[PDB]
């Protein structure tokens, strides 16, 4: 009997064209397919309706792409579906799929990150799709005070604007010093708002900056040394600074500081630069706690301030949240799927980082189960390990540490996971496992999908082909097949990375076949790589001169703007005397991807406790017409 | 430091302000500039920007009901018009 | 000013997309030059003191340098319209000097301090004209008039509603001081009503098989059918 | 008390009862600029009265002009019953008015007269006064309505700054305009949105104020730069005033400097003096 | 009619049974005769008793063929004309009936036709005791049933003002259906409380037009609050 499938995201979004994802399993000749996507609840036709065949020369696969409205009839609370249908000649395959009415992204710049009572804040708005591509919309715009309260809101328009809102508000001269906020968000999306904060303060540019900077980014509790910090000061021009500096440490426990006004050095600064140490002694007698074992886990704080011999600046700079750990380590299975396969080989993603939580370089690690094997942390901070699986449907425990050298095991880090067993389809044993070679993968380069197969050979021979995906962003951007002949455990898949599958990008791969007795089984596997996350195309801005020396204020100076054709850049100079008071809420690239990332429809890293969960933690709902239909998805957002 | 005869000087408003007057303006024998002033007004006070003529400073820029500005010229020279202008009800200063 | 602009870009391709890029730094320094530094606002009548330092970052070369303040009838220093108040100093090579001013706000308002400086037998020259505020003497009050509620047809008549307010005091009001009268307005929810819908954990027994005759099939099929309905419309299948 | 000499009042007799209430706006000696969707092909001249200065009498017209783009059912394809696109109608009358202090013409955009009222250079370009009458902000204007028998003005704001878009898209919330796939299709160029609540609730107008001049108080002067057109929400009927405006409550007018060229070319024996541009 | 938005229902069935309905079983009147009564005499709810047995036929039978009158609208051509005739009927005896509960599923009959009005409307509302139930003295079958007429009557004439007293009264009742002769309270009961959570509102009337007038200012300084631009904050500053 045949088998019409179908496979569309998890949640589908408003405005936007979501892929659909049509298959056979298997008939044969031609077999027209009208796709009509309803409302919900009650059948309110039509939202989008497409056409078209699956012809047994493309393997039978089908392509089409609709455009979910936008539609004023999706307005408070709970959650809105839609009724994705899809009628193959006769037998008709139906599923509900959730929906977000999210338009896209939203990111405002501020000019500076902190004004003075009387100046104007001059912002940029920009109105991007889930795509982060250029889209005229309609977006309000609200400025609250300190108080949060909004005291003014405009709705703007990027039409025929190139998705870039330049806007301006101007700040009374008695105004309420605080942090104010900009948020903004599309009008068919009023749940989704974005925010930007600026701060509002009566201040005055210092001529030099002071920077704190500790020996090492934590703190040994049995380091007897203590903790030594860097004074760092130089004026904004790059010369350095004379002068003498305060400096005084103390305790931070949970949303509280303990002060120790024990640990005062008056250090003086010469040749733009100093040097103080905390002693281990004043640190304990700080706390009125003997057990030094008890400061595990709170954190440092340093509050220098830098005066120059003519009397004329004073700087304050703090470095805050000094981690005081016993392992100058840290372990996360964070990106390691939560779910194995009986007998087939278990790899892991191991994440150590450091106290602070910056990626650690080269870090030797293994699991307590077998010794020699080993593989150190790559650059990111992640480490590739594979160990073995036994057939048992006992629950996997996994205990990884970091075999650092020139380190005593008291002092290491470890952290213990635990996944469970792939169920099969009538317990068949017909698993599948995806098998990636960890490496930082690059735009431009080549990826080895690996596709280990497990089971009798029964039924191998009737495996003739798998079915890959790509996740991209919360869509799907290539869908083919990978051809198998009876006796290959294991086949190759030539990727082609582009610049579309940044930041990361999922893929699941699926068979079908006929097994036991006349039963339709379902098998997949998912799994999760990330890429050098970097601009989409490229935008760099050096000097137009001639290298020499140094500008001479009030002097002419060429820019140079390498850029992508056909593209608007939008300039912005800023002192960098107003970094030292506040560097917070600065647009960066990382930060754009960072919210794109934390918006993906999938949640675990890979694989699932069956076949319709794999696809359901990837961002995919697989329907068949033989009755196999992936879990039902409500909450727009990731469980927990 | 010092504009001779026939100098030209352009004015451009940032992002989101708009530019009235003329734009191009030229140093001319009377020891003047042609055209009139440049103003980058973003149009959010109840009166328009009154702008800032060349040569002059002006203190305010608050453009509210009843808010004043005051103007001062550079050493050596005669403030001509007023020193101090106050907007009126009905958008005029 | 002397010091490194941080130039950022953000272009926008209607193919590639959206991308900022990487902070251009650009240092712009001066062998010889004055760094006046005046705080935020100034109390009118009140002698302050300003400090202007003059940097000589040059590498081996002491300077002989005549600063001047320049005069201005909105302060009070040593310097009139007829005389000038000036110094004469030699700053050593790579260091600087901080030159005292001792000035006398007399009117409120934003006004401007200015301060030249030359060396001698030589071709340099630098001057530096900042503005500073000065608040006029006294404290920043914010006596509350009054903070009335606004609803009709409860406080009203007829539909509409009169609230008059009165003056403020402003009795002990500094000599010679604007002030201004922040009225301000602003709506309030208000929203309530919409009542709670019945859990779906109470009708676990709505469910019933439809069977029997031409009634009884109905009688059967309604408690399913309505169940169904009303837990679309409610979003309840979750707790169900 | 009569401080809107260009102010006037037109009524159009039809069959059964019609007297439909139009207004006008005097802008010379002989023409009297007003909307176009008061009138039709079918109304002939003796069925139109125009009355200026208060007077008790009507005067007799000889020919309304109308637009030459102005066509009201050239939309109902689209399922667009309304179109008011270029809505604007001259009148020219059969006798010459005297002026008084009841009577008298008012400034139109692009003409030597106006430049002086604004004060500006006689090196003035037609596209420099569309600048300051018309800036990219929110421009203060305000319009001509008839209350209990008596004129009164009424302060409004033109939303011709960032707001321009918010009050264009609530044309949707119109008659018939409720399934209008591109509201930019209804909303013409040539026309120039106002009321709302933001920045401040400013006045609608009625049915009878249709036709009305827009008019820009500067300078203690009064230039004409907009003609009533159509309203989003009507909140007069004949009884009181709605007092429970929406927030979308839009109103329209026609931009003057939209219609120029058949401005300058009906009144070119006026002696306006129209600039080239 | 209702469980067409949940499994494919027959345009022929459904559209064919409104057919019959009104080329047979329908007198020049508009009025709907019972010609062989069904034998369970429980399944018909309020209907059970018949004190007005044609107003309250007639209305029943009405109110199915207007929740079906969006579907069979193409094939039955007499459905409209027919729809009217009902109307006509009820509307000339509905300032004599007795009972609540026909006052209550003829009252929702003539909502949907907006023919509720003047009187009409005036008694629908006034029959409710206490302003919140449409109760008739004996059983629970025909009270609980009648006041959910009244509720998708209220929902109806979108007067969400009398709505709240009246959901709440079904809400703080308890009544889960089920059980025996309860096919119409069910069907009923959570028909009106699944329309009320679409169409229940959010909050009140919102529409605050406030003027505040100046001594020293001609015109008046107008602001209008609704829900949408609530909690903002607009000021106007006066230096005098
Ligand atoms: C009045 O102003 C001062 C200065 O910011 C502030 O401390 C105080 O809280 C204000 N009072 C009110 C009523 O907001």
């Amino acid at each position: 009997s045949p088998m019409y499938s179908i496979i569309t995201p998890n949640i589908l979004r408003l405005e936007s064209e979501e892929t659909m994802v049509l298959e056979a399993h298997d008939a044969q000749g031609d077999v027209p397919v009208t796709v009509t996507v309803h409302d919900f609840p009650g059948k309110k036709l039509v939202l989008s309706s497409e056409k078209t065949v699956l012809t047994p020369a493309t393997n039978h696969m089908g392509n089409v792409t609709f455009t979910i409205p936008a539609n004023r009839e999706f307005k408070k609370g709970r959650n809105k579906f839609v009724t994705v249908q899809a009628t193959f000649g006769t037998q008709v395959v139906e599923k509900v799929v959730l929906v977000s009415l999210q338009s896209g992204y939203l990111f405002i710049q501020t000019d500076k990150t902190i004004y003075t009572p009387g100046s104007t804040v001059l912002y940029r708005i920009f109105t991007v799709n889930h795509k982060l591509l250029p889209v005229g919309r309609t977006v309000m715009v609200n400025i609250e005070n300190p108080e949060g309260i909004p005291v003014k809101q405009d709705s703007l328009s990027s039409q025929n604007q190139l998705g870039v809102l330049p806007l301006s508000w101007d700040i009374p001269e008695l105004v309420n010093m605080g942090q104010w906020k900009i948020r903004a968000y599309y009008e068919n999306s009023p749940q989704q708002v974005f925010s930007t904060e600026f701060e509002v303060k009566e201040y005055v540019l210092p001529s030099f900056e002071v920077i704190v900077e500790p020996t090492e980014k934590f703190y040994y509790i049995y380091n007897e040394k203590g903790l030594e910090v860097t004074i760092t000061a130089r004026f904004l021009y790059g010369k350095k600074v004379e002068g003498t500096a305060f400096v005084i440490f103390g305790i931070q426990d949970g949303e509280q500081r303990i002060s120790l006004p024990e640990s005062l050095k008056r250090i003086p600064i010469e040749d733009g630069s100093g040097e103080v140490v905390l002693s281990r002694k004043v640190l304990l007698d700080g706390v009125q706690n003997p057990r030094a074992e008890d400061l595990v886990g709170k954190s440092l704080y340093v509050s220098a301030t830098v005066i120059l011999h003519s009397g004329s600046d004073m700087v304050q700079a703090e470095r805050s949240g000094i981690p005081i750990v016993t392992s100058p380590y840290q372990i996360h299975f964070t990106k390691t799927p939560k779910y194995f396969k009986p007998g087939m080989p278990f790899d892991l993603m191991v994440f150590v980082t450091n106290p602070d939580g910056s990626p650690a370089y080269r870090v030797p690690v293994a699991v307590q189960g077998e010794d020699t094997v080993q593989s150190l942390t790559q650059g990111d901070g992640v480490a590739k390990l594979s160990i073995n699986t036994h057939p048992s449907q006992k629950p996997l425990s996994i205990t990884v540490r970091t075999k650092k050298q020139e380190l005593s095991e008291a002092e290491q880090a470890t952290r213990t996971m635990q996944a469970l067993p792939y169920s099969t389809v009538g317990n068949s044993n017909n698993y599948l496992h995806l098998s990636v070679l960890r490496t930082e993968l690059r735009p431009g380069e080549t990826l080895n999908v690996n596709f280990l197969l497990r089971m009798d050979r029964a039924h191998e021979a009737k495996i003739r082909y798998y079915t890959y995906l790509i996740m991209n962003k919360g869509r799907l951007l290539k869908a083919g097949r990978q051809v198998r002949e009876p006796g290959q455990d294991l086949v190759v898949l030539p990727l082609s990375i582009t610049t579309d599958f940044i930041p990361s990008f999922r893929l699941v791969a699926y068979y079908t076949l006929i097994g036991a007795s006349g039963q339709r089984e379902v098998v997949a596997d998912s799994v999760w790589v990330d890429v050098k996350d970097s601009c989409v195309g490229s935008l760099v801005v050096k000097s137009g001169q001639s290298e020499d020396r140094q500008p001479v204020p009030g002097q002419q100076m060429t820019l140079k703007i390498e850029g992508d054709h056909g593209a608007r850049v939008v300039l912005v100079a800023v002192d960098k005397g107003v970094f030292v008071l506040n560097k917070k809420n600065k647009l960066t690239q990382s930060k754009i991807w960072d919210v794109v990332e934390k918006a993906d429809i999938g949640c675990t890293p890979g694989s699932g406790k069956d076949y319709a969960g794999v696809f359901s933690d990837a961002g995919l709902t697989f329907t068949s017409s033989s009755g196999q239909q992936t879990a039902q998805r409500a909450e727009l957002q990731c469980p927990q | 430091p010092y504009y001779n005869v026939s100098d030209e000087i352009s004015f451009h408003c940032y992002d989101g302000y708009t530019l009235r007057g003329s734009a191009n303006r030229t140093c001319q024998v009377n020891g003047r500039w042609s055209g009139q002033t440049a103003i980058c007004d973003n149009g959010a006070g109840y009166c328009s920007n009154p702008g800032i003529p060349i040569g002059t400073r002006k203190v305010g820029s608050q453009y509210r009901l009843e808010d004043s500005v005051t103007y001062h010229c550079s050493r050596g020279l005669t403030l001509r018009g007023s020193q101090r202008r106050t907007c009126q009800e009905g958008g005029s200063w | 000013s002397i010091t490194t602009w941080e130039i950022l870009a953000v272009s926008m391709s209607d193919k590639k997309g959206i991308c900022v890029a990487d902070p251009f730094e650009v240092t712009v320094m001066q062998d010889f030059f004055i760094d006046l530094r005046l705080p935020y606002s100034v109390v009118r009548n009140e002698q302050v003191e300003i400090r202007a330092v003059l940097y000589n970052y040059r590498q081996n070369q002491e300077l002989k340098v005549r600063v001047e303040l320049l005069h201005n009838p909105a302060f009070c220093s040593l310097a009139t319209t007829k005389r000038r108040h000036q110094q004469t100093v030699t700053i050593p090579p790579k260091s600087s000097l901080s030159v005292p001013y001792v000035i006398v706000p007399l009117k409120t308002g934003l006004q401007e301090v200015e301060v030249k400086a030359a060396v001698y037998h030589h071709f340099i020259s630098d001057g530096v004209r900042k503005s500073l505020k000065v608040v006029p003497e006294g404290i920043r009050m914010n006596k509350t008039v009054a903070v009335r509620t606004l609803d009709p047809e409860r406080l009203g008549r007829e539909g509409v509603q009169k609230e008059d307010i009165p003056p403020a005091d402003l009795s002990d009001q500094v000599p010679d001081t604007e002030s201004e009268t922040r009225i301000l307005l602003q709506g309030t929810p208000v929203a309530q009503m919409t009542e709670d819908a019945v859990d779906a954990e109470r009708l676990k027994h709505l469910i019933v098989t439809p069977s029997g005759c031409g009634e009884e099939n109905m009688i059967g099929m309604t408690p399913t059918v309505i169940a169904v309905h009303y837990l679309d419309e409610t979003e309840q299948w979750e707790k169900f | 008390y009569h401080k809107q000499p260009w102010q006037a009042k037109i009524s159009v007799i039809r069959p059964s009862k019609g007297h439909e209430s139009c207004m006008g706006a005097v802008v010379s000696e002989y023409f009297v600029l007003t909307a176009a969707h008061c009138f039709t092909v079918d109304d002939k001249e003796h069925s139109i009265k125009v009355s200026v200065g208060g007077e008790k009498r009507d005067l007799e017209i000889e020919v309304v002009l109308f637009h030459p783009n102005y066509n009201i059912n050239g939309k109902k394809e689209a399922g667009i019953p309304e179109f008011y696109d270029y809505d604007v109608a001259l009148i020219k009358l059969k006798n010459k008015l005297k002026y008084g202090q009841t009577i008298r013409p008012i400034c139109l955009p692009c003409t030597e007269g106006t430049t002086r009222a604004l004060r500006l250079p006689p090196t003035t370009t037609c596209q420099q006064q569309k600048e300051e009458l018309l800036p990219a902000q929110d421009i203060k204007a305000l319009f001509v309505s008839e209350e209990e028998k008596k004129l009164t003005r009424k302060e409004v704001y033109i939303k011709n700054g960032d707001k321009k878009g918010s009050c264009e898209r609530d044309a949707q919330y119109a008659p018939g305009y409720d399934k209008v796939k591109d509201i930019s299709e209804v909303v013409t160029p040539r026309f120039l949105c106002t009321g709302g609540v933001s920045p401040y609730a400013d006045p609608n107008t009625c049915r009878g104020d249709s036709g009305g001049p827009l008019i820009v108080h500067k300078r203690s002067r009064f230039i004409q730069v907009g003609v009533i057109s159509w309203g989003v929400v009507d909140v007069c009927k004949n009884q009181k005033r709605q007092k429970q405006v929406p927030a979308h409550a839009r109103d329209f007018h026609i931009n003057l400097f939209q219609v120029l060229p058949w401005l300058k070319e009906k009144l070119q024996d006026e002696d306006l003096g129209f600039l080239a541009a | 009619s209702l469980a067409v938005n949940l499994i494919a229902i027959d345009s022929q069935v459904l559209c064919g049974a409104v057919k019959w309905l009104i080329l047979e079983k329908q007198k020049p009147d508009g009025v709907f005769q019972e010609d062989a009564p069904v034998i369970h005499q429980e399944m018909i709810g309020g209907l059970r008793n018949n004190n007005e047995k044609d107003m309250a036929l007639t209305a029943f039978v009405l109110i199915s063929l207007q929740e079906a009158k969006d579907i069979c609208e193409e094939q039955v051509n007499s459905l409209p004309g027919s729809i009217t005739k009902a109307g006509d009927f009820l509307e000339a005896n509905y300032m004599n009936l007795q009972r609540s509960y026909t006052v209550a599923i003829a009252g929702y009959a003539l909502a949907q036709m907006g023919r509720l009005k003047g009187p009409l409307l005036n008694k629908f509302l006034t029959t409710a005791k206490d302003k919140n139930r449409w109760e008739d003295p004996g059983k629970q079958l025909y009270n609980v049933e009648a006041t959910s007429y009244a509720l998708l009557a209220l929902l109806q004439l979108k007067d969400f003002d009398f709505v709240p007293p009246v959901v709440r009264w079904l809400n703080e009742q308890r009544y889960y259906g089920g059980g025996y002769g309860s096919t119409q309270a069910t069907f009923m009961v959570f028909q009106a409380l699944a329309q009320y959570q679409k169409d229940a509102p959010d909050h009140q009337e919102l529409n605050l037009d406030v003027s505040l007038q100046l001594p020293s200012r001609s015109s008046k300084i107008t602001h209008r609050i609704h829900w949408e631009s609530a909690s903002l904050l607009r000021s106007e500053e006066t230096k005098e």
